[PDB]
């Protein structure tokens, strides 16, 4: 139900 | 990177968010309000992670798709 998290660079 | 406070955008949390990295990211509870400080990354690059200031006063990055810009 929680959106996928965007790729983070850290 | 500076900006005119007057064109500042605000946002609202659409969902709860738990920082995987507390050093770079800030927590959010659905419904919280925050000011978008920047949509770039710490390197000036476009980013799906935005720097914001929340009500409690924390500064940091949150997932762009977890919020809604108020206009």
């Amino acid at each position: 139900m929680p959106p996928t998290l965007p790729h983070r660079d850290w | 990177e500076p900006i005119d406070p007057s064109k500042l955008e605000f946002a609202r949390a659409l969902y709860d968010f738990v920082p995987e990295n507390p050093e770079m990211e800030v927590a959010l509870k659905k419904g919280d309000l925050m000011a978008i400080l920047s949509k770039k990354d710490p390197l000036g690059r476009d980013s799906d992670w935005w720097k914001v200031r929340t009500k409690n006063g924390n500064i940091g990055y949150i997932p762009y798709n977890y919020i809604e810009i108020i206009k």
